[PDB]
């Protein structure tokens, strides 16, 4: 899940 | 174009997991699926038509197509929800928008169209044809969504990301061999 850090929300 | 099918993605993820969010790059892994999926039952079911001479795209072409392409059982759930949508659509008294009359998230006029780019020359596409497909493409991603937020909330994490989307593709053996195939 540091993986995700720079993966932004999709926001709807 | 590759066509953009993130705000209906996410209106099924909220009926399928209305506490869970998704990543960008997940919510990106899924457009191009939704665009791999329909590009290869488009091209089939216009194959179909071609070289059985039909005039028209309909609804029985797009069903041989998921019968042809969608691996294992999940061609007969698959099918089963097509199957419904276009009856729940028939069965409507309705001055509401084509997706709303069939049940559906996804954007039956759109797809209609983008149908329409696989029809060659004169051959047309049926309104039910395109229902149909609609259905299936939600229904596919219902399934990942389904697959993925579960992963997520294993993980005790509270969005999808592109790991949850792996693990969800990797443990159903019919999903795994649909995306090697596209």
């Amino acid at each position: 899940d540091d993986e995700d850090e720079e993966d932004d929300d999709f926001k709807e | 174009r590759k066509e953009t099918y993130s705000s209906y993605i996410y209106k099924v993820l909220k009926q399928t997991h209305p506490d869970t969010g998704i990543s960008q790059k997940s919510m990106s892994i899924l457009n191009s699926f939704v665009n791999d999926i329909f590009e290869r039952i488009a091209t089939e079911a216009s194959k179909l038509a071609a070289y059985n001479k039909k005039s028209t795209i309909s609804a029985r072409e797009i069903q041989t197509a998921v019968r042809l392409i969608l691996p294992g059982e999940l061609a007969k759930h698959a099918v089963s929800e097509g199957t419904r949508a276009v009856t729940k659509y028939s069965s409507s008294t309705q001055a509401q928008s084509s997706s709303a009359r069939a049940g559906l998230q996804f954007p039956v006029g759109r797809i209609k169209r983008y149908l329409k780019r696989h029809a060659t020359g004169r051959t047309r596409v049926g309104s039910k044809a395109a229902i149909y497909l609609t259905a299936v493409l939600e229904y596919l991603t219902a399934e990942v969504l389904e697959l993925a937020g579960n992963a997520a909330k294993d993980l005790k994490v509270k969005r999808i990301t592109p790991r949850h989307l792996q693990l969800a593709i990797r443990g159903d053996d019919e999903l795994d061999s649909l995306i090697r195939a596209t």
